[PDB]
């Protein structure tokens, strides 16, 4: 998951909210 | 042409179908056959009214199976006559109470578009099931104008609504 | 279709348990296509007095569901082998139809049900004390492309893991030899 | 009339507050052992105050004299012994008299009490609002506005009443009589404001006996009025909805079973985590769901409000013709199966004659339904698809884990951790799931152009680990599970391949007696799909069919009599 | 085809099935004025006297 | 968090009860770093209680991610109606032991006192407000109370008492 996981917002996502 | 009719069962309203239809004032040569597709079995009350009344049979069955409706002969058959059967004028919701009677013109109207159709509707709540397409031209059309009509303080509202102009529907 | 409406969820399949369960015991060698209106009752499917995989299967599943996952359930050792199915396993297929357009019609090919004239089908080959000849999936895939024109999937393993002589006969004799 | 009564309602509705408003403004402006009773009758308010309050108190007082004219209907005594021409008579008339009279300016007309004939002003027009008779929604806010009225009418009345008598001894503000009147109504009494006053202890005596009876059944019909609309209502707005992407979920009762299946497969898709989930359902919210509803995720995420498909003023809280998708479902378990799919078409023809673009997605349980909801974009009818599992079952392992698990979007990281050798390359394996690229767009199946379909399929699994299906063409709409040696690729032919994630995410792969064919006459029910299904040639009789008893035909009893190979 | 391939089992003549497609928007004016055209099958209410008197 | 969950209208945040109370406080601490002299300028920060009790909501409701947890979540949601109560006081305390400063100079513990007996509906009188704003607060602070403590209490006696037919758990 590159283009999903892989970003700087996600990467903020998946530590805060998910 | 034939005349075709469903009912739950042989009542004694039926027979008040049968009489305004068989009149000395309609002519002869005119004079439509008549054949009451029924569920249930009918009873030897019914029986012998209708049995003096010329040229009027009865079948068993639904309108639901197919093979019932063409051993009738709803293809040069003028009219159907859809009515409320009586088991399931008991529902708690609007919908339940005539959806199987909906569902099963529908499947006539899109087999046989010849074939003229006189519904039966307990509410008039269930009119926008009747006749139904991917058109949607007069649905939405239709549908503003008679709820502007009952914001306005009007009896007919759904007056408006097409199935019911046609005589197609009546409650 | 009597016994889907049920109040409770194990009153709803326990005669189809029940009967599959007596069916387990009596023929062994009798494969089974058992169905549940709920995956809630794949515990009772089939039932042993071993219990080596039953607790070490729950606490894997219970573990996915807490990390998010979607197929909790997979991991229970009958839907696996294909003996159990429900019709909530495929209530999913219209959900991702929304993303997918093509998604319910490719599923509807494979099943052969909206067979058009270009199509395929499923198959089941078997690999033999012959076929091991061959080895690995990737060699595989050569000998049915090349010599038939066939595409494979997945595949589907199956891993290992009168008066005196009469009274004492029937005594001593087990609950297998009972059935039997 | 609708509009033109309207207007005469808040006509006077203004009028009877400025009559308010006019005495907040002759307080504040006009100020100063025995009982001085000259304060309480004379009060010295000034004549631009007192001239309008007049010209309001005659307008009032003709439109009650008005009023009788029209809906008189035998009897007078019906309508002068109501509360709202008593309430009339008690403030206008004296405002009248001292029009007549000069020295009559001066003395004090209760004029507070239009507060209650505002109320009864505002109780008339906002019923206006139920010519259209459906307005669930606009019915619970508009009650909930009286409710308020009420609470503060009577605070109003008591803070007036006991300000004005308290002129007598000890002389309170307009302020100090509202903190007086509140600390009253809560029962908490301070002492710290008292009345010293023989009528002004008597009005405390009654305010009291008013405010115990009243105030506790107005605060609790406002709880039950506002606690219903958590519950029941909940509207989608138009701001959020233009703005915002927006999906309907149609069902008769959700659960755990059937919600968390939906959440987590609609956003495990990385382009669907922006949408938002509203459901529509005519039962209450369950205590299970709930909790889900509750978490931070899908608190954001899903809206559910209550009220059935079927009726139109529950698709303007949704708005559907807004949305993108709207999901119906049938009701599984249920004490009739036909009477479930019945509604199911029901609710898709109410759908689709309020919201005509939205594509619909609809699930039934029985296949003779199908044709019925034919006209819908996507329809998955359950009893087609599960029996046709069980028959690949036969043939076929366990075709029923296979399509299970590929319609399933999931991603390799299940069982990972677990210590066998299967469970770990099954939960992989697991995470399989169906994609869809074109031919020169793809990445995998770049230079493959030119050679066969089964060419690219055996190069594609051997280095990147991605096989093929099947192809659509430009021109045909259907898809084509496994052609031969026979298809060539071109530039734009849609590859349907299976791999673990999706090439355009996943960058990661890249770096690092005798039968006849023929088609079956009698199909059981109208949307049935036709194949070649080896039939015999002669068609068989019903007795024929049966094993237990044999017929004149073949006499075989049981089913080993028969002697079936295979 | 559904229902030919029916009419053969019931044994019936399929010669006058499509004797046929509708699309007609229809209703009913009680008593219009006098100057209200008459279009192409129209079909007119009549109260008729009594036969016999 | 607004760059995370922005999904198209960012007035649907922004207006929400939890950013406002954010604004409320954080935003004036932002501009004494700026402005020299407002230091000793009163900011109302006692509001943050509220914000801890919208961050306990969202962290207790991360453990429901294994959905089946009946015991726990009757006493953690008890937890929560424990906060209400206690911020809902703090912030009454806090509130009128502020603006008594003005007149009759009331400590932290005699508001307590006060607070406590106000929403109790006692009313001994014996603290009272005697200043125009003071007596604006214990207006609407009885007007808050009178609504919310009722169906706080009748609520938790619901979850409480429904633990004792339903709940009981055999320990380690």
């Amino acid at each position: 998951f590159y283009v999903n996981e892989n970003t700087f917002k996600e990467r903020l996502k998946l530590f805060f909210i998910k | 042409k034939l005349i075709i009719v469903s009912a739950e069962t042989a009542g004694n309203g039926l027979y008040n179908f049968i009489v305004p239809l068989r009149a000395y004032y309609r002519s002869r040569k005119e004079l439509n056959p008549i054949v009451l597709l029924l569920d249930n079995k009918p009873e030897h009350h019914f029986l012998e009214a209708i049995c003096c009344f010329p040229m009027v049979y009865y079948m068993e069955g639904t309108i639901d199976n197919l093979d019932s409706l063409l051993q009738c002969g709803i293809i040069y058959a003028d009219n159907l006559v859809v009515v409320d059967k009586e088991s399931t004028m008991s529902a708690e919701e609007d919908y339940m109470a005539d959806a199987k009677t909906i569902v099963n013109v529908q499947t006539m109207f899109r087999l046989f578009p010849s074939l003229s159709i006189i519904t039966e509707l307990t509410h008039p709540s269930n009119m926008r099931f009747m006749q139904f397409r991917a058109k949607d031209s007069y649905s939405l059309a239709l549908s503003k104008l008679e709820k502007k009509e009952r914001e306005n303080g009007s009896n007919l509202a759904f007056m408006f609504r097409l199935p019911f102009a046609a005589g197609r529907v009546f409650s | 279709e009597s016994t889907m409406s049920a109040e409770e969820d194990y009153m709803a399949d326990a005669k189809t348990i029940v009967n599959v369960q007596t069916m387990f015991r009596l023929f062994p060698s009798l494969s089974i296509i058992t169905e549940l209106t709920h995956p809630s009752n794949m515990r009772f499917m089939q039932f042993r007095a071993k219990d080596s995989y039953s607790l070490a299967l729950s606490k894997l599943e219970k573990k996915e569901r807490e990390n998010g996952s979607n197929l909790a359930f997979m991991f229970r050792l009958p839907f696996a082998a294909g003996r159990v199915f429900s019709i909530s396993m495929l209530d999913t297929l219209l959900y991702q139809s929304f993303v997918k357009d093509y998604m319910i019609t490719i599923t509807r090919l494979l099943l052969g049900l909206d067979t058009t004239p270009g199509s395929g089908y499923l198959c089941a080959m078997k690999i033999t004390e012959d076929d091991l000849w061959i080895r690995t999936y990737g060699r595989l895939f050569q000998k049915l492309c090349s010599s038939s024109a066939e595409i494979p999937i997945g595949i589907y393993r199956t891993e290992s893991h009168w008066i005196s002589q009469q009274r004492l006969s029937l005594y001593r004799r087990s609950e297998r030899q009972e059935l039997s | 009339n609708q509009r033109s009564s309207l207007r005469i309602r808040l006509f006077n509705f203004s009028l009877k507050l400025l009559t308010c408003l006019l005495y907040i403004v002759r307080v504040l402006l006009d100020n100063p052992t025995k009982i001085n009773w000259s304060h309480i009758f004379w009060v010295d308010r000034k004549l631009p105050l007192w001239a309008v309050q007049v010209s309001i108190a005659l307008i009032s007082f003709l439109e009650t004299m008005l009023l009788i004219y029209l809906s008189y209907k035998g009897n007078i005594w019906e309508q002068i012994f109501r509360i709202s021409f008593i309430l009339e008579m008690i403030n206008t008339v004296p405002f009248i008299i001292t029009i007549f009279w000069p020295p009559l300016r001066n003395l004090f007309i209760p004029v507070f009490l239009n507060c209650w004939l505002a109320k009864y002003a505002l109780e008339n027009m906002i019923n206006d609002l139920h010519r259209a008779i459906q307005r669930t929604q606009s019915a619970m806010f508009n009650q909930v506005l009286i409710l308020i009225c009420t609470l503060l009418c009577l605070v109003f009345t008591g803070t007036c009443g006991i300000q004005h008598l308290e002129r007598a001894g000890e002389k309170l503000s307009l302020f100090k009589s509202f903190y007086f009147c509140i600390v009253t109504f809560s029962t908490v009494g301070y002492g710290d404001v008292t009345p010293k006053i023989w009528p002004s202890q008597l009005l405390v005596v009654i305010m009291i006996c008013v405010a115990l009876v009243v105030l506790p059944l107005q605060f609790e019909e406002l709880v039950y009025l506002w606690m219903e609309r958590q519950k029941s209502g909940g509207n989608y707005s138009r701001h959020r909805a233009q703005t915002e992407k927006h999906v309907v979920l149609c069902v008769s009762s959700l659960k755990i079973d059937l919600l968390m299946d939906f959440l987590n497969e609609f956003y495990a898709h990385p382009r669907l985590q922006d949408y938002y989930v509203v459901i529509l359902c005519p039962t209450e919210m369950d205590i299970q769901v709930r909790r889900v509803l509750q978490i931070p995720l899908w608190s954001q995420r899903v809206i559910y409000l209550q009220g059935s498909a079927l009726k139109d003023q529950d698709l303007m809280r949704a708005k559907m013709d807004n949305g993108e998708a709207c999901f119906i479902l049938s009701s599984r378990n249920e004490v009739d199966r036909t009477a479930a799919d019945h509604q199911t078409i029901l609710r898709a023809w109410a759908v689709k004659d309020f919201a005509p673009n939205c594509p619909l997605y609809v699930q039934i349980l029985k296949p003779e339904n199908k044709f019925h909801v034919k006209f819908a974009d996507h329809v998955v009818c359950e009893e087609e698809c599960k029996y046709a599992m069980l028959a690949l079952n036969c043939v076929c392992p366990a075709t029923s884990t296979l399509i299970t698990l590929l319609v399933h979007t999931s991603r390799g990281q299940e069982g990972q951790e677990s210590p066998e050798q299967w469970q770990r390359m099954y939960g992989r394996c697991s995470g399989n799931e169906v994609y869809h690229i074109r031919m020169g767009d793809s990445k995998f199946f770049m230079e493959y152009e030119g050679k066969s379909f089964t060419y690219a399929a055996f190069h594609a699994h051997k280095k990147y680990g991605v096989c093929l299906i099947g192809i659509r063409r430009e021109e045909n709409k259907s898809i084509l599970l496994n052609p031969g040696p026979r298809h060539i690729m071109a530039a734009s032919d849609t590859c349907f391949y299976i791999n673990i994630t999706k090439e355009e995410n996943s960058a990661f792969i890249f770096k690092q007696v005798e039968y006849v064919k023929g088609y079956p006459p009698n199909s059981p029910y109208i949307g049935s799909s036709p194949t070649l299904c080896h039939l015999l040639p002669e068609k068989a009789p019903f007795c024929c069919l049966r094993l237990d008893k044999g017929c004149k035909h073949n006499s075989f009893e049981d089913a080993k009599a028969y002697g079936f190979k295979n | 085809e559904l229902v030919k391939n029916r009419m053969k089992h019931l044994g019936l003549p399929t010669t006058g099935y499509d004797e046929d497609h509708q699309n007609t928007l229809s209703y009913v004016l009680i008593n219009p004025p006098p100057d209200t055209r008459l279009e192409l099958n129209d079909i007119v209410y009549l109260i008729r006297s009594d036969p016999l008197a």
